[PDB]
């Protein structure tokens, strides 16, 4: 029964769209649970309202800092970093959404998606669950990155949940 | 107008290449660490009363693209080699740099700068005669730096100038 959790995407404020993911539970079962409370709230903190900061057409949007809100920060809901869980699962395709870090186990709460196959992150980032429904809304968010990754317009993530 | 230089910021990842740019060009420190992809900057300053602009590219120390850097060692003039003097790993990683860059002008003779960052850190464990002895060996200038105290800083990249200017001026 792995969980399903949602963003609702936002462009300087305008609604873009839902993207829904599958948290792969049953292989990375304390990645997925971080990703899942962080969708919530439910720690206090979390995903709403924070910003993609990074998004590179052709490879990935990249976001998750609620913390500093300029790439540097974010945090888990079992501190500041914490251990890569496995690295089973590996960066196959477009819809992947795997950890970000800053090195071995240095996980917290910034994430990626994959809009193509990443296969050289394979072993240093943890996989963790794959895009299910709205995979055009983060094909949608591509044109507004850059070779950098720096954004041209603010994406936000303006709502986050679970779903039944 | 003045002339332009292009420069190139290069040394493993987390010694301090953007801190010593931003420091350069912005005025200020975070300690917050954000790892580059790839950033342009520029500044005009005088050097040796010649006003001059500065075109500043600070690259990725990132290990796992080291053989995305051809391109832009092909462009580059004259490059800053950065090391931090608490990390042994990043003064090691020095000689691949420059043996790249070496490869890509197909010259012993590169405008290049060894610079020593974090000097303010109580943690060395690179003497300052064993980086000194590596930059006589390459020919190049070795200054010691820190991007918090702005120690060295302008000395670092305006010394890199004056080696560009050596090596188009002969
Ligand atoms: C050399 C240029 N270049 C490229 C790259 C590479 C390629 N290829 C490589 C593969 N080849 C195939 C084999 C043939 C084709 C050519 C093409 N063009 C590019 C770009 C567009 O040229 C400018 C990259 C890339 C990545 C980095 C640095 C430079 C990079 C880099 C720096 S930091 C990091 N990577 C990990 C980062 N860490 C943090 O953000 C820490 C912040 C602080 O602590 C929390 C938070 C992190 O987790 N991610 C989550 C994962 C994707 C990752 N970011 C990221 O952005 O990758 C960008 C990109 C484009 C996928 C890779
Ligand atoms: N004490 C001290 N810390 C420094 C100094 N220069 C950089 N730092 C710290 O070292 C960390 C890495 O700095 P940064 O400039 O991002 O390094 P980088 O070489 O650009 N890393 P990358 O190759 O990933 O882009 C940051 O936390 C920064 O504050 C310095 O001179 N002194
Ligand atoms: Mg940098």
């Amino acid at each position: 029964v792995n969980p399903t959790v949602f963003f609702d995407i936002a462009v300087d404020g305008e609604p873009l769209g839902r993207v829904s993911f599958e948290l792969f539970a049953d292989k990375v079962p304390k990645t997925a649970e971080n990703f899942r409370a962080l969708s919530t709230g439910e720690k206090g903190f979390g995903y709403k309202g924070s910003c993609f900061h990074r998004i590179i057409p052709g490879f990935m949007c990249q976001g998750g800092d609620f913390t500093r809100h300029n790439g540097t920060g974010g945090k888990s809901i079992y501190g500041e970093k914490f251990e890569d869980e496995n690295f089973i699962l590996k960066h196959t395709g477009p819809g992947i959404l795997s950890m970000a870090n800053a090195g071995p186990n240095t996980n917290g709460s910034q994430f990626f998606i994959c809009t193509a196959k990443t296969e050289w992150l394979d072993g240093k980032h943890v996989v963790f669950g794959k895009v299910k429904e709205g995979m055009n809304i983060v094909e949608a968010m591509e044109r507004f990155g850059s070779r950098n990754g720096k954004t041209s317009k603010k994406i936000t993530i303006a709502d986050c949940g679970q779903l039944e | 107008s003045m002339t332009e230089y292009k420069l190139v910021v290069v040394g493993a990842g987390g010694v301090g290449k953007s801190a010593l740019t931003i420091q350069l060009i912005q005025n200020h420190f975070v300690d917050e660490y954000d790892p580059t992809i790839e950033d342009s900057y520029r500044k005009q300053v005088v050097i040796d009363g010649e006003t001059c602009l500065l075109d500043i590219l600070d690259t990725a120390g990132q290990e796992e693209y080291s053989a995305m850097r051809d391109q832009y060692m092909r462009t580059g003039e004259g490059f800053l080699c950065v090391f931090a003097i608490n990390n042994t790993k990043s003064f090691e990683d020095i000689h691949h740099y420059r043996e790249q860059i070496k490869r890509v002008k197909d010259s012993e003779d590169v405008p290049m700068v060894l610079v020593g960052n974090k000097c303010d850190l109580p943690s060395r464990t690179v003497d300052t005669k064993q980086a000194q002895d590596l930059a006589r060996s390459y020919g190049i200038p070795f200054i010691e730096t820190s991007a918090k105290t702005r120690q060295g800083v302008d000395d670092a990249f305006y010394t890199l100038v004056r080696e560009i200017r050596k090596h188009k001026e002969k």
